[PDB]
């Protein structure tokens, strides 16, 4: 189950709801997913502190 | 089964490791020590990663 | 997870694995992720390829 | 709820001498012969010993010194 | 029949932009009742206030170039969305930026209006190179209750939600003999407009102001 | 034959529907095969094994 | 009944004696949870004494696997019944079909790893409607037999016991029928003789202080196995020839 | 900041019913309906049977000469007996009925504080000409599920062995669903209306359901409230 959930998240199709945009980082990306405004498989490029 | 003895058992379990073993013991990992977590019922809970 | 182990040490790797498990199970559950009779896609070319 | 003893091993990294020393110390605290050297946050003697090992304030050498002191202590009470 | 009422069993906060609260004991399922409700509230309906629309005076295109800024346009655009605005008693205040100095451009090189507070002064809105780069854009801010994207609304995504991230987890609850009860644990981060504690109280108050049309005693 | 038996019973053709989470409330994306089945309670009760 | 079967159920529910089929055709003369009197048809009876088909169902017998076997009627009073029709259903029999399991509304989907490997995740509604509450029947008997120090006694006069336990026994120490009990409770009070103990002096001091004399008898006491709690539904007594019977006997 | 109120209350069937609330903000439907249906499907007043006794029936595993039903099968239906008590707390009924014919659920003596919601229910089918029964149902209020396996611990000392226990289930609710649609209103552009379709049992009226549900829901906010 674990690998399946992770693989499901780390996927992308091409036309997910709101793909291609930009966000501050993980906080905002989750704010997008949980709210139901954005998808989970969008090709969105954002900022992340590594 | 007086009420006080349940809290007494929780006091004796506290950091008292136990050993779990799977019926065919091929390698050494067949016996591993875990930290008890008191639970209701009769089934033994096991961690999926193991 | 392996790179995590030999980069940060034992202590970090442990909590990393636990977190991975929790998150996995949650998402794999809410993704639907089922199977039905229609999922199996019988190639419409089968009939020919057989005969 | 002591989960990993990695740092506890780091002080004496042998993985077995750790158990022997921590058992000696855990005895000292359990089979009444001594008092804890770390604030006992309800932790069992088994874990408190490992914590004393972690802080670096307890090991084979230190306990060997303390017992050697008490050896002469037991002889200074018979005139 | 009576019921079981919770009492804050502990509270902890690493900083002011993030905090964790735990409410136990609870009732079966209730740990998800309150969690889900308060979570939706502090995600999609909460006052705050923030940037909505912005335009540059150098060029009018979210993909064009600029002479003097080593950064890209949509970059500063996103930084605008990352701006903690707290207007006291006004609805919408369109403030302007006026800076041409050699070096980064913080959030202090703006025009302080009547009532516009910035809880992130050192915030970096742009990086400026050498010679002059005379740049003075005109940013627009608005109110709102929740999060509204920029496409469904240069375009900027308005983030009114005073919180940046919500989370809750249910776990066991040892109550003297009670078999399996819940223990709610919320972990919430804000953006600066308000501290966590009061914001949790505010959302939970919105709940009561929604259900106030029913009670007995 | 099953596909038609479904249409007769005011049921979908794919045998799959949407499922709503009891706790969260949102629907699990990606259709879910539901229905009935014959379950067997084997004579392996834990109350006799433990 | 199986919502999805193969028809082959009747082929097994009637073969196994667990059912009860009708021999001669007639009309039910008397239904009951004990017996079923079937008034045989005039055209399907023997030309002498005329008889009737008086059936006697079994009630709650212990199977070889400690489970429960029992037959229950399926027809009401005065109803036409031909030959080959199930006059009564038994264990795992639904009006003639093989009722092996139950109908469960399944839905293939992960759930927070609660099913992770092959584990099953069941609703609370199921365990509420008692649709899987299988009944079991254990058979635990007591044996009073002659010993080296005289024959054992089945009296309710057990030493080192409490008054709350002996309250569920009769004048012969045999658990009352129907009385519900749990593990550790006494069902047959028996004591085995045991002399020549010679306790330690520390105990003799107690026997002198509080005057607590020691019984010359041990304890046998068929007591319910720990872990299971049930209800008494049958009590039998077999006494050896010659030896006069007790009261409960 | 609109505050919703009930608008539509039409109970189609004795058990099946519906309720509705329009004044909701952006997607407040889900947040309300789910968190409400939970409190409904779990906590609700209800009443049910707890103690049952019959003439010479000592245990559920027996048969009475005359009844075509088994004692187990009798209590199995006693769990499906819907009732409603207000004044008293625990009430002991009295059922006497003889002669051939199915025993209606109204064959019981009427007390001052009682009301049946479905007397058409079946308790036991009598088949003997002179078959007579005497029982005294013991009904009371509670909440949630309470099985008789854990019931016998509060200890109460039931002296008569002829007292049998029945699995309790205090659950007025049976099933609940919620839906959200886009409905125009007086002063607003676009909103959502929330419809709650429920399945009662006849014991509790659909009004007190939502009322006490929201009451108990608010009670859990006492961590951050005083008096609004």
């Amino acid at each position: 189950d674990v690998v399946l959930g992770l693989y499901y998240m780390t996927r992308d199709c091409v036309n997910a709801k709101g793909e291609g945009m930009v966000l501050t980082g993980p906080k905002e990306a989750e704010r997008l997913y949980r709210s139901g405004l954005a998808s989970l498989h969008a090709r969105v490029k954002v900022r992340i502190t590594e | 089964e007086e009420a006080v003895v349940w809290d007494i058992l929780d006091e004796v379990i506290r950091e008292h490791p136990v050993l779990l073993n799977r019926a065919p013991t091929l390698h050494r990992l067949g016996i591993q020590a875990f930290e008890p977590v008191l639970i209701e019922g009769k089934a033994i809970q096991l961690h999926p990663l193991v | 997870l392996n790179t995590c182990y030999r980069i940060l040490g034992l202590k970090p790797t442990v909590i990393f694995a636990d977190q991975i498990m929790y998150t996995g199970f949650a998402y794999a559950a809410r993704s639907g992720a089922s199977v039905g009779i229609d999922d199996m896609v019988i190639p419409e070319k089968k009939h020919e390829i057989i005969s | 709820a002591r989960v990993t003893v990695q740092d506890a091993v780091e002080k004496i990294g042998n993985r077995f001498d750790l158990v022997l020393v921590a058992a000696r110390r855990a005895r000292q605290m359990q089979v009444g012969g001594k008092d804890p050297l770390v604030p006992e946050e309800n932790d069992k003697t088994t874990v408190i010993a490992l914590r004393e090992i972690e802080e670096g304030l307890i090991n084979n050498q230190i306990l060997d010194v303390r017992e050697r002191q008490e050896q002469q202590e037991q002889e200074a009470a018979e005139l | 029949t009576e019921f079981l009422k919770p009492r804050l069993v502990d509270i902890e906060q690493v900083s002011s932009t993030h905090a964790k609260v735990t409410l136990e004991p609870l009732e079966r399922g209730f740990g998800h009742t309150l969690g889900n409700a308060l979570r939706r509230i502090l995600l999609s309906s909460m006052p705050g206030c923030a940037v909505t629309e912005v335009e540059i005076d150098g060029v009018l295109h979210e993909y064009s170039t600029k002479e003097g800024v080593q950064e890209d346009i949509l970059e500063i655009l996103l930084n605008l969305k990352g701006l903690a605005v707290r207007v006291q008693g006004k609805d919408e205040v369109i403030l302007t930026l006026n800076k041409s100095g050699i070096g980064p451009v913080t959030a202090a090189d703006i025009t302080h209006d009547g009532d516009v507070e910035i809880v992130k002064p050192q915030h970096v809105i742009c990086h400026l190179t050498d010679e002059n780069a005379s740049i003075s854009m005109r940013i627009k801010v608005q109110r709102g209750r929740g999060y509204v994207p920029a496409s469904t609304r240069l375009l900027v995504d308005a983030c009114y939600s005073p919180v940046e991230r919500i989370a809750y987890n249910v776990e066991a609850a040892r109550v003297e003999q009670r078999t399996d009860l819940d223990k709610l644990v919320i972990e919430m981060e804000t953006n600066g407009t308000i501290d966590p504690e009061e914001a949790i109280r505010r959302a939970a108050t919105i709940l009561a102001e929604q259900l106030e049309a029913f009670v007995d005693l | 034959e099953i596909k038609e038996l479904l249409k007769l019973g005011d049921l979908p053709t794919s045998g799959q529907i949407r499922l709503y989470d009891g706790r969260t409330g949102e629907q699990f994306e990606r259709p879910v095969t539901v229905g009935y089945m014959y379950m067997l309670k084997l004579n392996h009760l834990v109350d006799d094994k433990m | 009944k199986p919502l999805v079967g193969t028809g082959m159920e009747r082929a097994v529910a009637v073969d196994s004696g667990v059912t009860a089929v009708a021999k001669r055709g007639g009309v039910v003369q008397y239904v009951d949870a004990s017996r079923i009197v079937i008034k045989v048809n005039e055209d399907e009876m023997y030309p002498g004494e005329a008889g009737i088909d008086i059936y006697n169902l079994t009630k709650y017998t212990r199977s070889n696997q400690n489970t429960c076997i029992n037959q229950m009627p399926c027809v009401s009073l005065g109803e036409p019944v031909e030959r080959g029709d199930v006059l009564a259903d038994g264990p795992s029999t639904d009006l003639g079909e093989l009722a092996l399991g139950q109908n469960m509304r399944v839905a293939f989907m992960p759930w927070n790893g609660y099913n992770f490997e092959d584990s099953i995740l069941v609703s609370e509604r199921v365990v509420q409607e008692d649709r899987f509450t299988t009944i079991h029947i254990q058979e635990l008997a007591c044996v009073s037999r002659d010993t080296k120090l005289g024959p054992e006694e089945i009296t309710a006069d057990i030493p080192n016991v409490g008054e709350a336990a002996l309250s569920k026994l009769d004048e012969s120490g045999i658990v009352y029928i129907g009385a519900e009990v749990t593990g550790g409770d006494i069902l047959v009070g028996k004591v085995t003789p045991k002399g020549e103990t010679q306790l330690t002096p520390e105990e003799k001091l107690l026997r002198a202080i509080f005057g607590e004399k020691a019984s010359d008898v041990k304890d046998s006491s068929l007591r319910v196995p720990n872990g299971v709690s049930g209800t008494v539904i049958d009590v039998q007594v077999f006494t050896r020839d010659g030896v006069e019977k007790d009261k409960r006997a």
